[PDB]
RNA sequence: GGGGGCGAGCCCCGAGGGGCUCUCGCUUCUGGCGCCAAGCGCCCGGCCGCGCGCCGGCCGGGCGCGACCCGCUCCGGGGACA
RNA sequence: CGUUGCCCUCGGCCGAUCGAAAGGGAGUCGGGUUCAGAUCCCCGAAUCCGGAGUGGCGGAGAUGGGCGCCGCGAGGCGUCC
């Protein structure tokens, strides 16, 4: 046999005053860091709230699947890196005394980058597409945009993170991105975007305008109101019906 | 998935590196003031310092203050290429720290005495 | 316990989370004594102390 | 919220069982002991023997259950008044 | 074998610090010696604390009992715990 007898199981009854309990998880009652503590309880009280809707627009985010074609398309437009500054700048040096410099040549289109090279470029309707970021850190840089992207009838979207919109130019976050124009062989993509775009954010503003949403409740209370309100419907709807 | 043990929140142990000065703050370093020879200013040949050195196989000095015994045994050593028992300060009612220093029976202090030139 | 009438009693109980033998300090209930146990908790037997 | 089931109240039931409600999370005769896991489950490194080696042995490790899952305020009590 | 760097592993405290030549607080006593110092100098007996690596040495751990041979026997070897 391959089974020792001595073997045995020793069991321990987890119960109360019985065996000291074992090292359990402890994640919800950890006592945090005041930093910590509080940006938990931020997020809290914007869903306690009852939150208005220039801030409330911006909780209504793109879909997985239009990110990333967004976000293929504007691969595309990315704007010049340093050291490819340099070459530019370096081959057009060398081109003008050696065989034939004429100067200008001609440059490609690109992606417009920061709030302020963007509203100007929605007031002069030079955009076609818009994408803002969702978590702007102060809010109020970004509030008005979706409002003036409307009235000017440029096609907007609500992308998530300043971050990876940020990625596309080569910083640390972005606010905003804007396209004024776009390559013939890619003209197409971008105008299927902008309809799919536009269906869902500019030609819904008024919906978007009257629509309030924080005032929500804790879990914790929310059940203890539904519990409440089974009491109150077996008080009076198993007994007559 | 790595859960907590225990309720309370610790700082976590950080890397910490020493330091890497991209320069030295202070040219070369002090040289010691507190020498072979300036620990030991000179020898007392007072009657009660003789007593001393003819019965007991002592010297009988004048030492700086800031001494340690240790440094006077090593001060006594290398001047006097001599070899010490102990040393055995005080400090007078003047300000200077006086220092009986006990050779080592090998020597005699009488000898050691003529060498210095007290006597 | 100086400065009070009523006398105290060390009562000690076993933390059950670490191995560790916790003590506190009631006030003693007229009838405790040494060598008793002190039950304590809602589940708890409706006796003195 | 589910599991667990010794059981109790109810509902269903084909008497095997299932569901809802309670109940516990299981310790009260003694001036004891009680932590740093047993048990099970699944993986790998080296060495050896069968040689098909996630076959068998020798040595050494890892993870899972054991010790349910999810959640948004640590738990209570107040509270738009103090 | 040390020493350090990194990775994992474990770790409650409880407040930094100051606060007593009468509180707490290891371990020194006899004889001699000076114009003036002595549990402090000298002689002699001690003692505590720290270190002691390479471990300086002994002693303890520990040197049984079995079985098998060979030997007159004291015993020697082989092998099992
Ligand atoms: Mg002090």
């Amino acid at each position: 046999k391959v089974v020792n007898p001595l073997f045995e199981k020793r069991p321990k009854n987890f119960g109360i005053g019985q065996d000291i309990q074992p090292k359990r998880d402890l994640t919800r009652f950890v006592k945090w860091p005041r930093y910590i503590r509080l940006q938990r309880q931020r997020a809290i009280l914007y869903k306690r709230l009852k939150v208005p809707p220039a801030i409330n627009q911006f909780t209504q985010v793109l879909d997985r699947q239009t990110a990333t074609q967004l976000l293929k398309l504007a691969h595309k437009y990315r704007p010049e890196t340093k050291q490819e500054k340099k070459q530019r700048l370096l081959a057009r040096a060398e081109k003008k005394a050696a065989g034939k410099g004429d100067v200008p040549t001609k440059r490609p289109p690109v992606l417009r980058a920061g709030v302020n090279t963007v509203t100007t470029l929605v007031e002069n309707k030079k955009a076609q597409l818009v994408v803002i970021a969702h978590d702007v850190d102060p809010i109020e840089l970004v509030v008005f945009l979706p409002a003036l992207c409307r009235k000017m009838g440029v096609p907007y979207c609500i992308l998530k993170g300043k971050a990876r919109l940020g990625r596309l130019v080569h910083r640390k976050t972005c606010t905003t991105v804007a396209f004024t124009q776009v390559n013939s062989e890619d003209k197409g993509a971008l105008a299927k975007l902008v309809e799919a775009i536009r269906t869902n954010y500019n030609d819904r503003y008024d919906e978007i305008r009257r629509h309030w949403g924080g005032n929500v409740l804790g879990p914790k209370s929310v059940a203890r109101i539904a519990k409440l309100e089974k009491a109150k419907a077996k008080e009076l709807a198993t007994k007559l019906g | 998935k790595k859960i907590r043990t225990s309720p309370t929140f610790r700082r976590p142990k950080t890397l910490r590196l020493r330091r890497q000065p991209k320069y030295p703050r202070k040219s070369a370093p002090r040289r010691n003031k507190l020498d072979h020879y300036a620990i030991i200013k000179f020898p007392l040949t007072t009657e009660s310092a003789m007593k001393k050195i003819e019965d007991n196989n002592t010297l009988v000095f004048i030492v700086d203050v800031k001494a340690n015994k240790h440094q006077i045994k090593q001060a006594v050593k290398k001047l006097y290429d001599i070899d010490v028992a102990k040393v055995n300060t005080l400090i007078r009612p003047d300000g200077e720290k006086k220092a009986y220093v006990r050779l080592a029976p090998d020597y005699d202090a009488l000898d050691v005495a003529n060498k210095i030139g007290i006597i | 316990d100086p400065g009070r009438g009523a006398p105290l009693a060390k009562v000690v109980f076993r933390d059950p989370y670490r191995f560790k033998k916790r003590t506190e300090l009631f006030i003693a209930a007229e009838g405790i004594h040494t060598g008793q146990f002190v039950y304590c908790g809602k589940k708890a037997q409706l006796n003195i102390g």
